[PDB]
RNA sequence: CAUUGGUGAGCAGCGAAGGAUUUGGUGGAUUACUAGCUAAUAGCAAUCUAUUUCAAAGAAUUCAAACUUGGGGGAAUGCCUUGUUGAAUAUUCUUCAAGUGUAACCUCCUCUCAAAUCAGCGAUAUCAAACGUACCCCGUGAAACACCGGGGU
RNA sequence: UGACGGAGCCAGCGAGUCUAACCUUGGCCGAGAGGUCUUGGUAAAAACUCCGUCGGGGAACGAGGAAUUCCUAGUAAGCGCAAGUCAUCAGCUUGCGUUGAUUACGUCCCUGCCCUUUGUACACAC
RNA sequence: GUCGACGUACUUCAUAGGAUCAUUUCUAUAGGAAUCGUCACUCUUUGACUCUUCAAAAGAGCCACUGAAUCCAACUUGGUUGAU
């Protein structure tokens, strides 16, 4: 796993570099809720859920 | 607004169905027989029903024994020997210099039972009549057929040697 | 450069691992050449191959220094760097200068607050053959590594009996001319690795009558190196000693540089083994 | 959205991540104003990208800078680097180009270390 | 091997020193069609000049020097993933 | 406390009988403008036909012609090339033979990657629930510092 | 190149169900091994910035003689933190980061070392 | 010092009986089933075509006129005797 650090080739572009983000320390963050649909409730959904 | 990486449309071979070679595109566990013990085969009782090869007839002539009268000497009980329809199709196919065996094969005490096959080859007509029932008692002297039946459990194989016949997998020898 | 220098390592591996699978084909093409030359019988699995039969019609035209040193071997002079561990004692900072004098083409760069990456990586850039780093215990120098730079091997040496040159007398200063060498008692194939990794630290082709000769002697698994001058009298050669006495012992041999620390270990001195004291070059 | 520009600044082992966005004119370092930098003598070493070009050009922008690594001095060389880079990379993006070449010629004549990292890579003799 | 020269010289050997294969070998684009999509749109370059024919043969020596073309929208997105853009480069 | 994240309520401000986003279709450009048609020194353009023909001119390899073929090996039968047998009076036709002759025809190669995905497996982790430990409370019960259930921190 | 006490903020390597002491008085339980509690003794990021306060040695010793060696930029030097990787070191070793200069960078005059003394290589020039 | 001779030790070498497919009829065998000018419906498989998700990237570019859809502002109608 350290051998892959030596050979990162920092021109690599995979198309899932839009859904993933990265913390400012440098290691990535992944959501607790995981799904694409459990992101954050809209105001119309909260107006019903309250 | 035309798309990128366009390429001339051409014939898939690994995927298309119009090609001849690409046109092509419940378990079964047979129960071991309700007769059979571990190897004992507790159902076979006299009289016996014995299948016969071509080879068992040919070495019966060289060793001067009757079929029916000579089998009862080895077997000590009554037996009904019965040549299948595939085996008689071999005995005719052996030809002119085996015709004295073909006379002795058609004897009204030698029974005949038909089969539903597409073939002459009686070496594999015979084992298939044995797995599906396991009441028969094979009389062969083929080397490859003996090995084909000694792996089958509980089927008394019978061969000819020296003077009289010999049996192998009968527990009730005497 | 950094991407180029990495990818030549990757292809050098795949050119090396190809040879191990083609060493078997290297062996069988000896049999075809000899049996064509003298001898009828031909073995079974080499008989049934039609692949290797057609393959031989090209292969009939084919035919030693180490594979890392192979491109440079006699052509280019080495340029080497003797550098010290970290905040050196004033005894060993003298002793790096005797290593700087024992080789030709050797410069001494004092090390402090360099890292081993940016001293390696700022040396492949400037282009040097290899790197000599020393260590010490309380002024007595103990260890020594030579590490060939263009992804070449390294050899961590332990060196026990040292006598620095500055202890003795103000007898003068060394000859500094290209030395002859003396390699004694190297029989093992690992012993030939230590031959070809030490030998290329000297400038190629010494004169037939240069006057200082550097012996590398291997009695009892401790490579013992001394520095000598010689003159030839009317009957015998008479010699005298200048420069350091070493005992020396390699104990691990990586295929990468001394930067790398996870490279493949060609050899490693096993201490803790039931037959450790028995064998030689083990 | 919000117009921003992110530039880096680097001395010995200290980074400096300066987000520059259009705003009101506040300049923060680590969630603290730039008048409270630690070494207190080198505070005018980070007022250089403020005072070289003129303090008017910070009236519409925000300079959020956060630094890690380094020491006391070698962070001050990182915040003066990322404010100069963060100012001169906002005028080529969201303000006028002729502003940028006025700035890049202003920081150059004063001290080129504001823009490009003076990397003191080793030399063997 | 001297008999690679008759046995291993195949078109699929010479057709994988193509540029879009090399951009898939160096893990630049995800797939091999998608690399043709990035060459044709103009995001890749060899040294100074960008390359626009997809079918550019690339020397093993020249295989070092393929990069994304600078200030591109596809070399900008890569640097946002590592949170390491620097718009003084206007990456 | 920070959002350089999403939704959604408001205000300052900008604000001439409204504003913003998105898109279908046609036109004019995208190089430097001398008109359409035909049988074209002229005629048409409502049409060339009951002048549209004759005359003139016009026939080279005495029958040059795949500059075009993925690479090995073959080519029986073909075809080509040369040699020959036989007939009609040098060519035409016919018969047989031979060619490290072959862009017909047989055969092996021209695929199997210093590759990447999807599926299994599954770690550093995460959310919830139950269960465990201690602690007070409530029901059941006549009652047990309850050896009955439950709630809570 | 001070002494003390607060306050201020700055790193980079490092994470194997593995990381760690001795001696003693005394109680209780236990057939014992031992358990448990008790008791005393002995070992074992900094510089930096800011404020407050201050103005001989306990004989060898007040910054180290002649001589002598190393040393050219993130270098000399100052500072602490870390790990202990089959040799080597724990009386220490090797890493890592912080703050970081002066003086050369010329010349063969000296002391050494070395090379050459057919121009051979092909122009022109010497 | 190496290479023979002998002794020892291991490794290796021969398979056979059938059946089917292979020739633009026919693999050699008569012990084998296939010669038809088609009209519907159901079901399944594959391919385009238009949108399109993981998920972007790039626009043969600019103007003019006419047409449409969405979103507020406005107005009208219904709406606490109950709109969503
Ligand atoms: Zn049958």
């Amino acid at each position: 796993l350290r051998e892959k650090a030596k050979e990162r080739n920092p021109d690599e572009y995979y198309h899932a570099m839009h859904s993933r983000k990265t913390d400012a320390k440098g290691l990535l963050i992944s959501s607790r809720h995981g799904d694409e649909e459990d992101e954050s409730l809209s105001m119309d959904q909260v107006k019903l859920l309250k | 607004t035309r798309k990128f990486g366009l390429v001339k449309r051409t014939l898939n071979t690994k995927k298309d169905q119009r090609l001849k070679k690409n046109q092509e595109n419940t378990r079964n566990i047979p129960q071991v027989s309700s007769a059979l013990f571990f190897q004992y085969n507790q159902a076979i009782k006299p009289p016996y029903q014995v299948l016969i090869d071509t080879n068992f007839i040919n070495f019966s002539i060289q060793k001067k024994v009757d079929i029916v009268r000579g089998m009862m000497d080895c077997l000590l009980a009554k037996c009904n020997p019965l040549i299948t329809d595939c085996v008689m199709a071999e005995l005719e196919k052996l030809g002119p210099k085996y015709r004295i065996a073909l006379k002795l094969a058609r004897d009204p005490r030698i029974k005949r039972l038909s089969c539903s096959h597409k073939g002459t080859y009686a070496d594999d007509c015979l084992v298939h009549r044995v797995l599906q029932h396991k009441c028969y008692i094979v009389a062969t002297n083929d080397a490859g057929l003996k090995q084909r039946i000694r792996k089958i459990p509980g089927i008394p194989l019978m061969s000819v040697g020296g003077h009289a016949y010999v049996i192998e997998k009968l527990p009730d020898v005497f | 450069m950094l991407r180029r220098q990495a990818r030549e390592r990757r292809e050098y591996l795949y050119r090396k691992a190809q040879e191990l699978q083609d060493s078997q084909l290297q062996q069988k093409r000896q049999i075809i050449k000899q049996a064509l030359a003298q001898g009828k019988p031909l073995p079974k699995e080499l008989a049934e191959d039609e692949s290797l039969q057609k393959d031989f019609r090209y292969d009939q035209s084919l035919k030693q220094v180490d594979d890392e040193y192979a491109a440079t071997s006699g052509i280019m002079d080495p340029r080497i760097i003797v550098t010290t561990s970290r905040d050196p004692s004033t005894r060993l900072s003298q002793f790096a200068k005797e290593i700087k004098l024992l080789f030709p083409n050797a410069v001494r760069l004092n090390r402090g607050n360099y890292v081993m990456p940016n001293l390696v990586d700022a040396c492949k850039k400037s282009g040097t053959t290899d790197l000599v780093v020393l260590h010490e215990h309380r002024g007595v120098p103990t260890s020594l590594t030579i590490s060939h730079f263009p992804h070449g091997p390294t050899a961590q040496f332990s060196l026990h009996n040292v006598v620095m040159r500055h202890d003795i007398i103000n007898a003068g200063n060394q000859s500094e001319v290209n030395p002859h060498l003396i390699f004694d008692n190297f029989t093992t194939a690992l012993g030939k690795r230590v031959v070809c990794i030490l030998k290329h630290l000297f400038n190629a082709g010494p004169k037939k009558d240069s006057e200082r000769v550097i012996t590398f002697a291997n009695r009892g698994d401790f490579i013992s190196v001394r520095q000598h001058v010689y003159v030839r009298t009317r009957e015998g050669v008479e010699i005298a000693e200048v420069g350091p006495r070493f005992e020396m012992r390699l104990f691990e041999l990586r295929l990468g540089t001394l930067e790398n620390k996870d490279a493949d270990v060609e050899w490693q001195l096993r201490r803790f083994i039931r037959t450790a004291n028995k064998k030689d070059y083990l | 959205a919000v117009p921003s520009v992110q530039t880096f600044g680097k001395k010995k082992s200290a980074t400096a991540v300066a987000h520059v966005k259009a705003g009101k004119g506040l300049i923060k370092v680590n969630g603290s104003p730039i008048t409270l930098v630690e070494p207190e003598i080198l505070r005018f070493k980070v007022y250089e990208p403020l005072l070289l070009v003129g303090l008017d050009k910070f009236s519409n922008i925000d300079i959020r800078v956060r630094v890690t690594g380094g020491g006391h001095v070698s962070q001050v060389y990182a915040i003066r680097q990322a404010i100069a880079k963060g100012l001169v990379a906002y005028h080529q993006k969201y303000v006028d180009e002729q502003s940028k070449n006025e700035l890049k010629k202003a920081f150059t004549s004063y001290d080129r270390t504001l823009l490009i990292a003076d990397s003191r890579r080793p030399e063997p003799k | 091997k001297i008999s690679d020269l008759e046995n291993k010289v195949t078109v699929s050997a010479i057709c994988r020193r193509r540029l879009p294969v090399i951009m898939h070998r160096l893990k630049m684009a995800e797939t091999i069609q998608d690399a043709v999509k990035f060459i044709e749109q103009g995001h890749v370059r060899v040294g100074p000049n960008l390359i626009n024919d997809p079918a550019y043969l690339v020397t093993r020596n020249m295989e070092d020097y393929v990069t994304w073309v600078d200030n591109s929208k596809i070399k900008k997105t890569l640097l946002r993933y590592r949170n390491q853009i620097d718009d003084f480069d206007f990456s």
